[PDB]
């Protein structure tokens, strides 16, 4: 919960200015925000959260008025996009083969 | 579109008849929306109402 | 068993996807065959990785932790039932656990 | 409470639901097809898929196994409640939509340091809360939790 909270908070601020965190890092000097560097794995998820928040800033002042029909149409189109690429999940037994060989 | 109006089983001002017709109508409608959850019920309702008016 | 490996000390000169994706492998060997062939009569839980040297652990007990249908019969044999059944390869930290 | 987080969680849940009913429409295209066909005769404008798709029960290339009526209807009512949830969230969302404070909150985040507990239950409990077969141990009931 701690990690999550700090990631999401620094992500909240990082989403508006990007200058408050770059100042915080130099002011405090704590191994707490070590996720700021792309080295720390969690960093990636960070890049997600921020993006997401960045997105909320997109239509602030705009309402979503999607209807039932539309939502359905959308979900049906999303399922068609997932069925578009069905010839890419057939490569994994290879590694196993290698292992058998070396063993 | 016209038969139920101009060739009625009973006289359309008969009590028993109008009551029956009410119950039946209700049934058919609930059945309709029951068998097709995915369609926006309110949309259909309003469409019909506006066609009526 | 918790086997640790190099800390990016010498593996910096060899990275040509040559079985680099292959994790360490374990096998149970009978001491009936040795380079010296003197004494024998017990098993060894040998663990091997390409560059590093092999390692063995004597198992006097006829059977320990030899489980019974742990998972729900999923068939990716990898190398054998032993390896998939009870091994973990933390490749990010280079730690091989076996139990 | 930072509204950003709430609106975020909302958009995320909406995404989750869309993804669920889309997965459904994927496994058995009939779910949509059936529906759409009826819709066709109520709102004449509605565009409907190629007949071939409908018959072969396929959405793009893969023809999916035909399901029995009871299941199709079931999933349709499930998707119904899903769409209800979605409409609700969309609603509340419509009704809802510095450095010293950063350190201010980061300081209070130090609260209760000794909270030994694994937390993998926000997107997993939701993703799970809306997926196929969420009731039985493994695979007994198609209905979601």
């Amino acid at each position: 919960r701690r990690d999550m909270e700090v990631i999401k908070l620094t992500a909240r601020y990082y989403a508006k200015d990007k200058s408050i965190v770059e100042q915080m890092i130099s002011k405090d000097g704590e191994a707490r925000l070590n996720f700021m560097n792309s080295s720390h794995p969690l960093h990636k998820t960070f890049t997600d959260f921020v993006a997401q928040y960045k997105r909320v800033y997109s239509f602030t002042g705009q309402e979503i008025k999607k209807s039932k029909r539309t939502i359905l149409d959308n979900c049906f189109e999303r399922t068609q996009y997932w069925e578009f690429e069905k010839d890419k999940d057939r490569e994994h037994d290879k590694l196993v083969e290698l292992c058998k060989i070396q063993f | 579109d016209e038969k139920y109006l101009l060739t009625p089983p009973m006289d359309r001002k008969n009590d028993r008849y109008m009551a029956f017709l009410l119950k039946l109508s209700k049934y058919v409608e609930t059945f309709f929306f029951k068998s097709y959850a995915l369609l926006d019920a309110a949309a259909v309702e309003n469409l019909i109402k506006s066609d009526f008016e | 068993i918790q086997v640790n490996y190099s800390s990016e000390v010498k593996e910096n000169s060899v990275d040509s996807d040559d079985k680099a994706k292959v994790p360490p492998l374990i096998r149970i060997v009978s001491g009936l065959e040795l380079s010296d062939t003197k004494q024998k009569g017990k098993k060894f839980l040998v663990i091997a990785y390409e560059p590093f040297e092999n390692i063995a652990i004597e198992l006097p007990p006829n059977e320990i932790l030899f489980s019974e249908n742990n998972d729900m019969d999923n068939n990716n044999d990898g190398v054998d039932e032993l390896n998939k059944k009870c091994t973990f390869w933390d490749a990010i930290s280079k730690l091989y656990y076996v139990q | 409470m930072n509204l950003l987080e709430t609106r975020r969680s909302l958009l995320e849940e909406m995404e989750i639901i869309e993804n669920a009913i889309a997965e459904r429409i994927q496994r058995n295209p009939e779910l949509y097809y059936h529906y759409i066909q009826e819709s066709s005769k109520v709102f004449p404008d509605t565009k409907l898929p190629r007949s071939s798709l409908i018959a072969e029960n396929k959405i793009y290339k893969f023809k999916k196994v035909k399901r029995k009526r009871k299941q199709i209807i079931l999933q349709q009512h499930e998707i119904n409640i899903f769409l209800r949830d979605y409409q609700e969230k969309q609603q509340t969302f419509n009704k809802i939509n510095f450095e010293r404070k950063l350190q201010q909150l980061e300081k209070e985040l130090k609260n209760e340091d000794e909270n030994f507990e694994l937390d993998i239950n926000s997107k997993k409990d939701k993703y799970a809360l809306f997926s196929s077969s969420s009731d039985p141990s493994r695979r007994t009931n198609i209905l979601s939790d």
